[PDB]
RNA sequence: CGUCGUCAGCUCGUGCCGUGAGGUGUUGGGUUAAGUCCCGCAACGAGCGCAACCCCCGCCGUUAGUUGCCAGCGGUUCGGCCGGGCACUCUAACGGGACUGCCCGCGAAAGCGGGAGGAAGGAGGGGACGACGUCUGGUCAGCAUGGCCCUUACGGCCUGGGCGACACACGUGCUACAAUGCCCACUACAAAGCGAUGCCACCCGGCAACGGGGAGCUAAUCGCAAAAAGGUGGGCCCAGUUCGGAUUGGGGUCUGCAACCCGACCCCAUGAAGCCGGAAUCGCUAGUAAUCGCGGAUCAGCCAUGCCGCGGUGAAUACG
């Protein structure tokens, strides 16, 4: 049961630094502290390292996972 | 022509408007049994009259606000009492007796803080 | 034929400003329809006595609101003299709509 | 109440959310009232002193 | 760690507030904060002048400053150059043309406040505390009241052992309502902490 | 029970409206 | 009650029987306060022990109270390193409570669905010297009397 | 501030007693809820506590009518709508009321039992109020404060994370295990409160959450607001079941810069444990307990089933 509205939020930080890094092909790595940012279809394909806290992850975003959040693949706490 | 009274019971005051007839009883413009639709309590509210043999010489008028049912079948029992010797100071020497012409002051009591509800106290443990 | 509002914080102080009012314009204006006693609105505050836990001690503060009406028919002229500017209460406040 | 938190006080939240209150005495952000600025501690003291005007001990 | 304030208990009768005027949801916390902002340059200022109490009329714009003293002297100044000053420096504060009234007071040692005050100034000149206390109680005894009673936190003269002096005379009945008792509270800051003075003036009921 | 959402007791308890108790 | 000796509620009679004991029967039947409830209740089953039975219902009532009264019963009791089931008389007041609170938990425990009928066999079947109210009752006077060596602890 | 504990009790002055610590008074007999009052007494009084003075509830009255009403009447789009009137209900200021005063019985008294009249009867019910002191109680993270310690960092700013981890254990609660019940209709009866960029009538769209439009209120006058338990009718028929709503998959709506970690809400699907709970243990003496719903503070929103209040229905039992 998810839900944002109409405007599937994305902060522009690496948005219009991804939809750029399209024009020249593509690159590697991008890392945020954004894992608010909604992942979106031209991603896909690029590799975000997203801050958990203490580190950035390395994240080959895949279409499989085009609506997710980006902090959903970057897991904050550690256990066992 | 006419007698009036009150009563109050758990905060729910009643008009009580006597006048000679048969039987009939008005409570906010319904029959008494329309407005007490079922609810074994009703008979007491004119319990004073049946006190003095009334009832089959009189007729009643009767507007009701505030509380709740049961506690407005009181006040119409306080008010007909007084109505009733309002018309005529000699019922209550039988009528008193039965105590009618009492109004019950018991409310609800203030809830407390550190309690649960007035008494109710909270729950402890391994004390 | 006007319409005054009389809020405050002590019920003296507006006993001692209503009739501050009709007794003054009781003598040039219609017989007034005398100080109407608005309901109280009071506002709670509940708190822990103590600086530190102790969540069960708890003090209770009230802050209410009294109110009033007078309402004086026959805007007449020799009414707005007796009174007009002749205040005392401090702890008053004044509304006026007609 | 750190003087550098009291830095409440500065409109600019960036982003409206973030402003919060606080003590406009004791500078306690923990229980603030809003019709007094004044958390429940420096509100029960000021309300013995007999400061605030038409407060009084509640009982009933 | 009991028993209320003295005073705030007695707002309904035998004791009136130190700010009167009405206000809405709106305003209140404002000319509220101002209120005090005032009583903050005040105290802070007419400290020697003795201010026992200094009371809030408003109206609209409108502040009825009431600084009450035992020297009522110190306020106004040279021919009536502070008065001026102060006037002046509150009006600064809250532009809102504000009054300035001035009392004195019929027998400082029936001042809570200032017996107090007193007793809290002896003790950081470095006073036997006892001494001041009886003293205290005394004065205020001697010049009229019914009851009083003085009391002293701890760390005593320097003590590591924090404790508590009494003394009192006469009734002092915190329980009855129609008491008018007036308190109250003066500090004492020192070179090794804080003691704290309460003092209390019982006079006439009903 | 009152914590059924989907009856009426659930709603007024939560506090709520919806199908299973709309505002009249 | 450790200063005086409480005075008992005087109940207000029935609404239709004019009789307090009812009143009671119907508090001990209520629960949750919804006297309306136990009322009817009460009354349902004064109308299926009228059809069931020829006998007046206020008549069958006072009946099957009367056979479920407990006239003697065991009180546990410390004596030097030991409890012991003193048998003690019963008082009135205490047997009309347990009469009637046995009869209404005994019905309760009966298998026809509809409560009203549950209280209504329960108290027809009690006049009738049978139900589990009045094995109830007999079982305490067994317990009591079976421990009549213990009795000279008049208590 | 908590606590012993609203438990009574803790003391002083002078006198008297004792070498002295100290004692007497405050012990004793009667009686109270009370060191409450009476009687006695080498003591006579007083202070802090009891009590009373303050608040709420219960009966009545006097000013005072933008909320009550055919009460009585004239109009009727039968809506107290309009005219009209303050009687009534209320609203809120001020007073009256109870004193063991009256009668009987018992006392020596104070008082105790009982009876009348009274709304109320012997502290009418609830609250505020908690003595000298105890716990080296609690709080240096509300604030204040002596002393120590860091002063390109033990200060300051951000972005992100954490305070929301989990094999597991306990406290406090919530919702239940059902027929004195659950569901869907229809219809009743409250009290306190809160609301001008805030309550939000009504209308349209949507299953709905909610969107769009929009009247009204500075609010006894408009809105929150439906009261729910009840009552009436109908369904379920004893089943893990039309009990119960955990968990999980979807699709949405709001607030917010932003709901992955970590929001509430709606709709579809899912439909867990749970059949009344071992040893042990908590509350409450009556409008109390038990049940039912309603508001508020904080607050954008909310993790509130928590607190703090409000009113409806309304028990059982106390030998001792
Ligand atoms: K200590
Ligand atoms: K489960
Ligand atoms: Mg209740
Ligand atoms: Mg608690
Ligand atoms: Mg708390
Ligand atoms: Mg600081
Ligand atoms: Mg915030
Ligand atoms: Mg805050
Ligand atoms: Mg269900
Ligand atoms: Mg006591
Ligand atoms: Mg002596
Ligand atoms: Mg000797
Ligand atoms: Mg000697
Ligand atoms: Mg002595
Ligand atoms: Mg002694
Ligand atoms: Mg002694
Ligand atoms: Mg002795
Ligand atoms: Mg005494
Ligand atoms: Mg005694
Ligand atoms: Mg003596
Ligand atoms: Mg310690
Ligand atoms: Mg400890
Ligand atoms: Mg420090
Ligand atoms: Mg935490
Ligand atoms: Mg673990
Ligand atoms: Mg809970
Ligand atoms: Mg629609
Ligand atoms: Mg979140
Ligand atoms: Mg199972
Ligand atoms: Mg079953
Ligand atoms: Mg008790
Ligand atoms: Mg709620
Ligand atoms: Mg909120
Ligand atoms: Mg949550
Ligand atoms: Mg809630
Ligand atoms: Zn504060």
């Amino acid at each position: 049961p998810r839900s944002l509205k109409k405007g599937v939020f994305v902060d522009d930080h690496l948005l219009e630094k991804v939809l750029e890094l399209n024009a020249k092909g593509e690159k590697r790595l991008i890392k945020t502290w954004s894992r608010r940012s909604t992942i979106v279809p031209e991603m896909v394909g690029h590799t975000i390292a997203v801050y958990n806290g203490k580190q950035h992850v390395p994240v080959y975003i895949t279409e499989n996972m085009v609506g997710h959040k980006l902090g959903e693949f970057a897991p904050t706490r550690t256990y066992r | 022509e006419q007698y009036y009274g009150t009563g109050r019971r758990k905060e729910a005051v009643a008009r009580v408007f006597l006048r000679p007839g048969n039987g009939k009883v008005t409570v906010n413009g319904q029959d008494f049994n329309e407005y007490f639709q079922g609810l074994v309590r009703a008979v007491a509210a004119l319990e004073p009259l049946r006190a003095v043999d009334a009832l089959g010489r009189f007729d009643a008028y009767i507007t009701v606000r505030g509380g709740g049912k049961s506690g407005q079948i009181d006040a119409i029992k306080l008010g007909i009492a007084r109505a009733l010797v309002q018309y005529n100071p000699d019922y209550r020497a039988k009528l008193k007796p039965l105590g009618f012409l009492t109004r019950d002051a018991r409310v609800v009591e203030r809830k407390k803080y550190g309690k649960h509800k007035a008494r109710r106290a909270p729950q402890y443990s391994k004390r | 034929k006007i319409r005054i509002k009389l809020r405050g914080f002590d019920h003296k102080t507006l006993d001692a400003s209503a009739q501050k009012i009709v007794e003054a314009a009781r003598r040039s204006g219609a017989q007034v329809s005398g100080p109407i006693p608005l309901p109280t609105r009071v506002r709670r505050f509940t708190v822990i006595r103590g600086p530190f836990k102790h969540k069960d001690s708890r003090e209770h503060f009230e802050l209410r609101t009294h109110n009033r009406l007078v309402d004086i028919i026959n805007p007449n002229r020799k009414t707005i003299e007796q009174l007009m500017t002749l205040d005392l209460p401090t702890g008053v406040e004044i509304e006026i709509k007609t | 109440a750190r003087k550098a938190l009291i830095e409440k006080a500065k409109r600019t939240p960036k982003f409206k959310v973030r402003a919060y209150t606080r003590c406009v005495r004791c500078g306690r952000a923990r229980s603030v009232y809003r019709f007094f600025g004044l958390c429940r501690i420096c509100l029960r003291e000021l309300a013995h002193k007999g400061q605030l005007p038409g407060v009084r001990k509640a009982s009933w | 760690g009991n028993k209320i304030h003295p005073i705030g208990f007695r707002l309904g009768i035998t004791r009136d507030w130190e700010s009167r005027w009405y206000a809405g949801k709106k305003q209140y916390r404002h000319l509220l904060l101002e209120d005090q902002r005032i009583r903050g340059l005040l105290e802070k200022e007419l400290y020697s002048a003795g201010l026992a109490r200094v009371d809030i009329e408003r109206a609209a714009d409108n502040v009825a400053v009431t600084v009450h003293v035992a020297k009522p002297g110190v306020v106004i100044g040279r021919g009536g150059e502070r008065i001026r000053v102060l006037r002046e420096e509150l009006a600064k504060l809250t532009g809102k043309n504000v009054a300035l009234n001035v009392q004195e007071v019929q027998n400082p040692n029936l001042s809570a406040p200032l017996v107090a005050q007193r007793v809290a100034e002896q003790i950081e000149r470095r006073f036997a505390v006892r001494r001041a206390i009886k003293q205290a109680v005394q004065r205020v005894m001697e010049s009229g009241a019914k009851g009083a009673k003085v009391i002293v936190s701890g760390r005593i003269g320097g003590a590591e052992q924090a404790r508590t002096e009494w003394a009192a005379q006469g009734r002092v009945p915190l329980h009855t309502l129609r008491a008018n008792i007036d308190y109250g509270f003066a500090l004492a800051r020192t070179t090794y902490g804080v003691l704290g003075v309460k003092a209390y003036i019982f006079l006439g009921e009903v | 029970g009152k914590g059924d959402r989907r009856t009426r007791r659930g709603k007024i308890w939560r506090g709520t409206y919806g199908k299973y108790r709309p505002r009249k | 009650a450790r200063r005086r000796r409480a005075e008992v509620r005087q109940l207000q009679p029935d609404l239709v029987y004019g009789d307090v004991l009812v009143t009671a029967f119907i508090n001990k039947i209520m629960r949750d306060g919804k006297k309306n409830l136990a009322a009817r209740i009460f009354y349902d089953a004064c109308k299926i022990i009228q059809e069931k039975t020829g006998q007046e219902p206020l008549k069958v009532f006072k009946q099957a109270v009367e056979n479920v009264k407990p006239r003697m019963e065991v009180r546990s009791r410390r004596v030097g390193g030991a409890n012991y089931q003193v048998p003690m008389e019963v008082s009135p007041r205490r047997q009309q409570s347990l009469a009637l609170r046995w009869l209404v938990q005994a019905a309760n425990q009966r298998p026809e669905r509809r409560a009203a009928v549950r209280i209504a066999h329960e108290l027809m079947d009690a006049a009738e010297g049978k139900g589990g109210a009045v094995k109830k009752k007999e079982d305490v006077e067994r317990m009591a009397e079976a421990n009549r060596a213990y009795a000279h602890y008049r208590w």
